């Protein structure tokens, strides 16, 4: 898997 | 005097090869921060700044604080540091051994998980003083430029300082409460553990606690009171803490990042109940816990009922900027 996932704030 | 340095960057250098050999066991490590990368990373780099300065007239003015200085005082911390580390996993490797260092919560593996960090910061503070061996700490620049302007009226050309000297220049535009709070504000800002504050540990420190005028309020309401501020810990960890979390959806703890030093990593537990670490850029982070927290994602410290809040300070924040 990817480590750092998406600011989930936009 | 040409040739004490040279023998010490070769010391360490050496040194450096040495423990790499220890590092033999396969459950090292391997994700970041990694002894196993950072050994030889650091090796190398150590062997560019000897190679830089065979044939130096630099680089910068060289009173303490300057380079050969701050490479005095690096180097014997490394070596102090490489001890520590031999110590707990000896010895050429042997066999397979110590089952506790690779428990999850075990002390042990505590105890590794901090040294493999200060390696990870003592590695960036050289590539960001001396990029490619090249000693660039007379002209660095920090990131947030009130710290930057206060560093260099307080500090001048110096990339390093005593503790006790920069704890008394601090002081006299925040003040710092001698005692457990001074303490814990030396713990968090002397990221290599040297007794020394580096421009580079000190551009990770007002980068983290952005805002200038706010820098010791930040710190105090987000790191030293928050129950959800994870001091010097890696992903990993994280991963592993939050295992028990995964009930509770919303629940997060914050560290500062150990890649991308600077920023936070903050850890939550997603609706899913995988759990999900996201580094934000480049908000204070008192607006990175309020977005969070008004949007559902951070509700929850250390898997606590308890999130102070912060609607003061982080208008307080935006008023600052
Ligand atoms: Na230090
Ligand atoms: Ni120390």
């Amino acid at each position: 898997l990817q480590r750092y996932s998406s600011d989930p704030t936009g | 005097r040409q040739w004490e340095e040279a023998r010490a960057l070769g010391r360490a250098v050496r040194m450096l090869q040495r423990l790499e050999e220890q590092c033999v066991d396969p459950r090292l490590s391997v994700s970041p921060p990694s002894l196993r990368d950072l050994l030889p990373r650091t090796a190398q780099l150590l062997r560019e700044v000897a190679h830089s300065r065979r044939e130096a007239g630099g680089g910068g003015p060289g009173g303490p604080g300057g380079s050969g200085d701050f490479l005095l005082i690096y180097l014997a911390n490394l070596e102090a540091k490489s001890r520590q580390v031999a110590a707990l996993l000896p010895p050429r490797g042997r066999r397979s051994a110590n089952d506790e260092l690779f428990r999850a919560g075990s002390r042990l593996r505590r105890q590794l998980a901090k040294l493999a960090i200060i390696f990870s910061h003592m590695h960036a503070e050289l590539h960001a003083l001396f990029p490619g061996g090249k000693y660039c700490g007379h002209m660095y620049q920090l990131t947030k430029a009130p710290a930057h302007t206060f560093w260099r009226e307080s500090c001048g050309a110096r990339c390093v300082l005593p503790w006790a000297e920069f704890e008394s220049l601090l002081g006299t535009c925040h003040p710092v409460e001698p005692g457990c709070t001074a303490l814990a504000l030396r713990t968090t800002i002397d990221l290599t553990c040297s007794g020394h504050v580096s421009i580079f540990e000190f551009d990770v420190f007002t980068r983290l606690f952005q805002p200038w005028p706010t820098l010791l309020k930040n710190w105090q309401l987000l790191a030293v009171n928050h129950p959800g501020y994870m001091a010097f810990l890696t992903y990993d960890e994280v991963q592993e803490r939050l295992q028990a979390c995964r009930d509770k959806p919303g629940s997060y703890i914050f560290r500062p990042s150990c890649t991308r030093l600077g920023q936070w990593a903050i850890g939550y537990v997603s609706s899913d109940g995988s759990i999900l670490q996201t580094i934000p850029a480049n908000k204070p982070l008192s607006q990175v816990l309020l977005e969070g927290q008004k949007d559902g994602f951070y509700l929850y410290p250390d898997g606590k009922t308890h999130n102070p809040d912060l609607t003061e300070l982080g208008a307080e924040n935006l008023y600052f900027q």
